[PDB]
């Protein structure tokens, strides 16, 4: 490396290659990427935030890139990809500027200026429906979710998942990582009907014949939140007795199991009603378990015990310890409903309702993990609006909506930086460009008429991914949050003028 | 690949010729022969002399030269354009945007570059009713050298081109460079150059019995010839005889002293010695009697003739003459006066009836300032030529380029198609002529055109600021200059013609793919 | 050549820094040894960051580290003025000048130029313990570190220095320091007066205003579980003996309020809730954790022992800053140390910062806002910089080499061409052409205004009048910043070959 320019333009081509990691997983159904761990792991993920957590990034331009990308994680977490995309092409398009010599420092300010100016046109330009109590914006939720989750293209049903879902996030939820409202899918069953859980509770029982006669209803539950279990040829004693009589052995049969089952009477008796183990417990456990007239469901997953320490207000017991119903949770409703042939136990209604989770059933495997995603993004976008002032039109529209006017500035304002302004608002339209590439790799025929029609008058038009043809981005109810857009667009700018500001990278090894 | 092997090619001919644009172009070397080497910053001679061995080259330079000979200057002009135009097609199809659609776009560009410039900037061969202010600017500016004196010359050439009139298809106002004679002299206060509004030269003095020392209320056209050393030989060698070829000589001598008599008879005062005459004849003359001139110039003696409504040929055989001379050399001046003017023993001649054409006598000081000001003279009368001969003028400099990006660039914006980036990016690239210049002006283009942009933008946005169009840069300068106090043009016939053929020639380099 | 070799090492720190000289420069990331990545603008930590190998390159470090010792303001113009004075003695021995005749040039220009820089002191900052003129002395400095916050940095350590002016005398730099919140707004950062301390304290909020401080490092310890062999113990005697021992300990520390006096006490080691309860029912406070540069700075300004023992206070401990107090201000709480008395009046910035990376820069902005600070109270004379003082002394430089004939002629030209060599510099870092705005700065000065200087913040070259703008500069900043310099670039100028 060297001084200035050939220094930069390193960090150009860096921040290029960053973007490749990211650059093909913008849109909703944007390719996704297999990353392979170190360890010989190979995890799948197609948004760009939980990719570049998982990718070590080592070059310093790409450092800063990601560092910003993981603050707007913070922020929002979608935003990561667009962000980064911004930067990216902000830098292609001063790269044949910055090569041709003019001082870095002018893009700076003109960057500063570019984009005071688009917060300044996003907060005129951005529109309040809000207004949510009236049942008219309730379904206009719905019909939002609805256009989130298209890719299912359902009949009524699929407004009944978008009124399923906002119904559930409504329900007294804050912003928050939305990571304890999650759903779950089903094999078999009907794609009309599935269970709206009031909480959150074990994926599937076992055949125990403790399941079929097991005490459905309980009125208000205190559970027991354990990890260490009960189970068959875990444990055993290495005693020795000389015979005395045929009565004798029967110490050492007991000295086997007396203390697990003294254990069980006085966990069971601790003041909790239902149990739970992380870990798996033998059928014999479940009988003696009935007859402390009480359930356990063992091999719970560690997500059930953080959902519980959030929403069901319990803590965590872990062994035959804390002997008291002071520290044990509490439900509102229990019961075991087999979802087809998901032999699910519920034990939810609680103490916070901020786990309400969904439990997914179609008969399919291919359409519900897409549907996953589509839920996840369209129940966090609500949640973010609705925190936000305002909304603008997303999905390539405002950016084109900057692009134009960013565009129609530059060419007015003398001087050098104009140049720069152009070339700004050329490199805003890479989301566009991108989202139309992954989808079809149409993006010029349709950016073409996009960006036409856009100057022919006032309109958030953009591009549609449903029908590859231009749509109401507004009233076809996509959005991007306002406030989030600033964020995202203000992000990416601080990230390309101090990546773009500096000159050399310093080592003392 | 091959046609991207083109584009490099193009970009580095258009490479070779960008330092070259404009007055203040760099001079350019170039070797066609081992033998010699040219300098030479003239588009068209290094457009000529030089050749590029790739064929891509070889189609720009041909249409190039096409262009040059059959419209005029803008050769250099016209492969900037261009290859720079090319240069970003071969961007596009890097975008995947199919050479074909370029084409489309180029074409149909070119054609709203017709309409646009034909219509909005343009001026209706009145100048706008300024003409003897911009010529005044333009005096200035076609004439850096000069520096002080300046608006006396604009003064002159108004009414001393204004002056003239060529007859041709309908009559077109053309008042070509030699209609006015440009006579170098000094010695004199550098203040003032007396324009004859006619012809001027010098006669033998002493000899003047004749009555061109005053007023003459009629003249002749007649030309003239005096002999003794052996101009006229009507017999030759073919025969030894010793003494048989010199009586001849002296009596071609006689006759011709019997047809002076003969022209002196009919008098009319206009007598003009036509060439050939020996510097022995000269001196003998001076002493023998001659109504003779020193030889003066005989593109003069063309321009006189035709200045004066008869030419000699009209009705004797040569510019000599042993037939009698018809009448139809009686010259129709309106006044010829001799005068002792600018210290020196000219003939003064005013604007003689019929076809007519100008000229200047020279007040200058010393010889080499003195050869400056004859260049400068010839720069101003030929360009202030091409303006008015172009008889509709585009507003020059980067002017018209800016405001068709601009314009260009808003027409993309609403055409909607798939060659939509095909308008858009012609029109930024377009702009490489306003960046040439600047870069050529030892100005940092990407404020110059940035101002460019920021004034036409303006200028076509809001109503308000219709000035504001014409507005160009063409020479060093700290601010760019508006092209109604100042008068850098162009034609806008040649212009025009040679965005075409730049437009075309990059459509036909496109075309070749494979 | 071996001179010309050590002259390129000054060549190309010189390149280096260049780039980050002043406001609208350019940044740097430098690397720590420990891989950690951050940007900054400061040169004094660049070159900390920066391995200087060559010996040339060592030598200006420390002329500029011992620039850090006199006055902070001012560190990389010695650093950039070198290299250009380096350059241009380049030049002259390429041209043939022996060395000792540059030196004699190089010093005597030096010489001169320290006597008639007073001479362009335009005015002086007359008014201190006022915050109108000090906050504008403060903004070129903070300007001079980072640009996109001028005014409020300014008058927050306006309005924080002259609380610690009260002898009229002089002041320790120390007494302003600088603490750490994180995730927080830049704008939302306050002055408050005493050291204070963002991490949690033990205990309920009691705050006596004579809390004769118990000073200690690490007083507790983490935990720990005994091994009976290599398998773990099985009893909680262990655990219970510790805590009826901390409890009899701090009933032993309100025992010993009588000899100590004090409320309040700092640890580095955990404590649990027992000791929470404990303070409570004993009304004292535990700073729970701090970092050792916060612990050695506190164990200094208290003027007491510390030590990591579990032990109840002590005699030899007395607190120094005993008007205790806790706040909250920017949406944090933050324990307070104080005292009322005005000598030794040490107060702090409440940093607030949502990025360490900026925060360390900004760090490093209000330390130079310190030194530059303690430059006006040693001197409040002030001078136009911002390439103006450049100028005007490379104008009378070269007057004076126009004027003595002499070999030293070409040194006293080019000791004026490195003078010059500051506002190119800057120039090149703002992003305008140097060559235009020096000649026009420079035509400038031939007449008339005396102080003009570069407008940074304009495209087309332009020069502004420094005084109306306020971008002034300090008199002995300067100064001792030529003094250094010129000493360092003859000091390596003399040397003809380095040996192993
Ligand atoms: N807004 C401004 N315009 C012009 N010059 C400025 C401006 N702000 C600061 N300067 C000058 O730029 C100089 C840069 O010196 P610098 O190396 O940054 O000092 P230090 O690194 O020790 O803080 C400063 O001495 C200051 O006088």
């Amino acid at each position: 490396s060297s001084q200035g320019i050939p220094q930069l333009v390193s960090n150009i081509s860096a921040c290029q290659v960053i973007a490749e990691a990211v650059r093909t997983t913008l849109g909703p159904r944007g390719m996704d990427k297999l990353i392979v761990d170190g360890r010989g792991k190979a995890t799948i993920s197609n948004d760009g935030a939980t990719i570049l957590k998982l990718l070590d990034v080592v070059h310093p331009a790409a450092k800063t890139l990601v560092d910003i990308a993981k603050s707007q994680d913070a922020e929002v977490g979608d935003g990561t990809t667009s962000v980064t995309l911004l930067a990216a092409e902000f830098l292609k398009q001063v790269k044949p500027y910055v090569e041709e010599g003019l001082h870095p420092q002018i893009i700076i300010r003109a960057f500063r200026t570019a984009t005071q100016l688009a917060v300044n046109k996003i907060k005129e330009i951005a529109v309040t429906v809000k207004k949510a109590d009236k049942v008219e914006q309730r379904k206009l939720l719905e019909k939002c979710a609805m256009t989130a989750l298209s890719s299912k293209l359902i009949s009524q049903q699929k407004a009944f998942f978008a009124k399923m879902v906002v119904d559930a996030v409504m329900m007294l939820d804050d912003l928050l990582q939305l990571k304890m409202i999650g759903i779950k899918k089903v094999q078999g069953g009907a794609l009309e009907d599935s269970q709206l859980v009031a909480g959150v509770a074990f994926k599937k029982t076992f055949s125990y014949a403790g399941f079929e006669m097991q005490p459905k209803k309980y009125h208000n539950p205190k559970i027991a939140l354990l990890n260490v279990e009960l189970e068959l040829k875990a444990e055993k004693d290495n005693a020795e007795i000389r015979v005395h009589t045929v009565e004798d052995y029967q110490a050492i049969v007991d000295a086997e199991w007396n203390i697990l089952y003294d254990k069980l009477e006085k966990i069971h008796h601790s003041g909790a009603k239902v149990v739970l183990s992380k870990l798996p417990i033998g059928d014999v456990a479940t009988q003696y378990f009935a007859d402390r007239d009480m359930f356990c469901a063992g091999r719970v997953p560690e997500e059930d015990l953080k959902r519980t320490m959030m929403a069901c207000g319990g803590s965590i017991q872990t062994s035959v310890n804390a002997l008291s119903a002071d520290v044990l949770g509490r439900c509102q409703v229990f019961e075991e409903t087999q979802i087809g042939g998901e032999r699910y136990n519920f034990f939810t209604g609680c103490p916070k309702a901020k786990t309400c989770t969904f439990i997914l059933r179609g008969g399919a495997e291919q359409f519900m993990e897409e549907t996953e995603r589509s839920l996840h993004d369209a129940i966090m976008i609500v949640r973010r609006a609705i925190k936000n002032d305002s909304v603008v039109a997303g999905g390539g529209a405002i950016e084109m909506e900057l692009s134009k006017y960013l565009r129609d500035y530059s060419r007015t304002i003398p001087g050098k930086q104009q140049l720069l302004i152009g070339a700004y608002a050329k490199a805003l339209e890479i989301i566009p460009r991108q989202l139309c590439d992954n989808a079809g790799f149409d993006a010029t025929n349709i950016l073409n008429k996009l960006r036409a029609r856009h100057a022919q008058g006032g309109t958030w038009y953009g591009v549609d991914i449903n029908n590859e043809d231009i749509a109401d981005n507004f009233e076809a109810f996509v959005w991007e949050p306002a406030m989030v857009r600033i964020n995202a667009l203000t992000a990416a700018s601080e990230a390309a003028c101090l990546i773009v500001s500096v000159d050399e990278t310093i080592k003392n090894p | 690949t091959i046609r991207s092997q083109n584009v490099m090619a193009a970009a580095s001919i258009a490479n070779i010729v960008k330092s070259s644009l404009g007055p203040v172009g760099l001079d350019k070397m170039l070797v066609d022969d081992i033998g010699d080497v040219t300098i030479t910053n003239d588009g068209a001679t290094i457009l000529k002399l030089l050749e590029v061995e790739h064929p891509a080259a070889k189609v720009l330079c041909e249409l190039a030269d096409l262009q040059d000979k059959e419209v005029g200057d803008g050769t250099t002009s016209v492969v900037i354009i261009a290859a720079e135009l090319l240069k970003n097609a071969d961007e596009l199809v890097k975008q995947k945007i199919h050479p074909t659609s370029v084409i489309s776009g180029y074409r149909l560009a070119c054609k709203e570059a017709v309409r646009y410039i034909n219509e909005n900037l343009i001026v209706n061969t009145d100048e706008l009713g300024r003409d003897c202010l911009i010529n005044a600017a333009k005096t200035s500016m076609s004439s850096k050298i000069i520096g002080i004196n300046g608006d006396f010359f604009a003064n002159m050439v108004v009414d001393a081109v204004l002056a003239i009139k060529y007859t041709d298809i309908r009559g077109q106002p053309r008042y070509p460079v030699n209609s006015v004679n440009i006579l170098k002299a000094h010695g004199r206060s550098q203040m003032e150059s007396m324009l004859i509004s006619g012809y001027a030269l010098n006669c033998v003095v002493g000899s003047q019995g004749m009555p061109k020392r005053i007023v003459n209320a009629k003249i002749a056209c007649l030309d003239f010839s005096l002999q003794k050393t052996k101009m006229k030989l009507g017999v030759q060698v073919v025969i030894t005889d010793p003494e048989k070829l010199d009586q001849i000589r002296q009596r071609e001598s006689d006759i011709t002293k019997e047809r002076i008599q003969k022209i002196l008879a009919t008098g009319a005062n206009v007598i003009l010695t036509t060439g050939g005459i020996d510097d022995m004849c000269l001196k003998y003359f001076v002493e023998a009697g001659a109504m003779a001139v020193r030889r003066v110039l005989k593109r003069d003696l063309k321009r006189i003739a035709k200045a004066s409504g008869a030419t000699i040929l009209s009705t004797l055989a040569n510019l000599e003459g042993e037939e009698t001379f018809e009448a139809a050399m009686l010259g129709q001046a309106e006044e010829v006066v001799q005068e002792r003017i600018c210290d020196d023993e000219l003939i003064l001649i005013k604007n003689t009836k019929a076809r007519t054409s100008a000229s200047i006598i020279l007040r200058g000081a010393n010889d080499f300032m003195c050869d400056e000001m004859e260049r400068s003279l010839h720069d101003a009368l030929c360009v202030v030529k091409r303006v008015l001969e172009s008889k509709s003028v585009v507003p020059g400099g980067g002017a018209v380029e800016a405001a068709l990006s601009i314009y260009l660039e808003n027409y993309a914006t609403s055409m909607g198609s798939r060659e939509q980036l095909a308008i858009a990016e012609f029109a930024r690239s377009l702009l490489v002529i306003p960046n040439t210049l600047a870069v050529n002006a030892a100005q940092d283009s990407t404020d110059l055109v940035a101002k460019l942009r920021a004034f036409h933008n303006e200028a076509q946005v809001n109503p308000e600021r219709k000035n504001l169009k014409w507005i160009g840069l063409d020479l060093s300068n700290g601010k760019p200059r508006d092209n109604k106090q100042a008068g850098v043009f162009e034609p806008t016939i040649v212009k025009v013609k040679s965005l075409k053929f730049a437009t075309e020639a990059a459509i036909t380099i496109l075309r070749i793919d494979d | 050549e071996a001179v010309y070799r050590n002259i390129q090492a000054c060549k190309e720190l010189a390149q280096t820094t260049r780039t980050a000289y002043g406001p609208n420069g350019m940044n740097k990331m430098v690397i720590n040894h420990l891989e950690k990545l951050f940007v900054t603008n400061d040169a004094a930590t660049i070159l900390r960051e920066l391995e200087v190998q060559h010996p040339a390159a060592k030598m200006i470090v420390m002329a500029s580290h011992m620039q850090e010792q006199e006055v902070g303001d001012g560190t990389n113009f010695v650093l950039v003025f070198a290299g250009a004075l380096l350059e241009l003695a380049e030049e002259l021995l390429r041209i043939g000048l022996s060395v000792s005749e540059v030196i004699e040039g190089y010093e005597i220009a030096c010489r001169k130029a320290h006597e008639i820089l007073p001479n362009l002191v335009c005015c002086s900052a007359k008014n201190l313990r006022d915050i109108d003129e000090v906050s504008s002395l403060l903004r070129t400095s903070i300007m001079s570190k980072q640009y996109g916050n001028e005014v409020f940095l300014a008058k927050l350590i306006a309005q924080a220095c002259v609380s610690i002016f009260p002898d009229s005398g002089h002041f320790n730099v120390d007494n302003i320091r600088v603490c750490k919140i994180l995730g927080s707004g830049i704008s939302s950062s306050s002055v408050l007066h005493g050291m204070v301390f963002k991490k949690e304290t033990e205990g309920d909020v009691t705050s006596v205003k004579d809390a004769k401080i118990a000073v200690y490092s690490c007083p507790f310890d983490g935990m720990i579980t005994e091994t009976k062999g290599t398998v773990l113990i099985k009893t909680a005697e262990e655990l219970m003996n510790f805590s009826k021992g901390e409890e009899n300990l701090m009933d032993a520390q309100v025992k010993a309020i009588a000899d100590t006096g004090a409320n309040v006490v700092v640890t580095g080691g955990k404590v649990a809730d027992m000791a929470l309860h404990y303070a409570n029912k004993y009304n004292i406070m535990l700073v729970r954790l701090n970092s050792k540069w916060d612990l050695r700075r506190l164990c200094k300004t208290v003027g007491a022992t510390a030590l990591p023992r579990l032990t109840p206070p002590v005699l030899e401990e007395m607190g120094h800053c005993d008007s205790v107090y806790l706040s909250e201000v920017g949406d944090t709480q933050v324990v307070v140390f104080k005292h009322e008395k005005e000598d030794g009046a040490i107060s702090t910035i409440v940093l607030r910062g949502s990025t360490d990376n900026l925060m360390d820069d900004i760090e490093r902005a209000v330390d130079d806002g310190v030194n530059t600070f303690k430059v006006l109270t040693r001197d409040k004379r002030l001078v136009p910089g911002g390439g103006a003082t450049e100028i005007e002394l490379a104008k009378q430089i070269t007057s004076y080499g126009e004027t003595c004939p002499g070999l030293e002629q070409y040194a006293i030209k080019k000791f004026a061409e490195a003078f010059e060599a500051i506002p190119r510099a800057l120039a090149e870092n703002s992003g305008v052409k140097a060559n235009e705005v020096i000649s026009k700065l420079y035509a400038v000065h031939q007449e008339g205004n005396k102080n003009v200087g570069l407008d940074i913040e304009a495209e087309v070259p332009a020069v502004k009048d420094m005084l109306e703008a306020g971008i002034l500069d300090t008199y002995l900043g300067k100064y001792w910043a030529i003094k250094l310099a010129t000493n360092a670039a003859v000091t390596v100028l003399r040397v003809d070959q380095i040996i192993m």
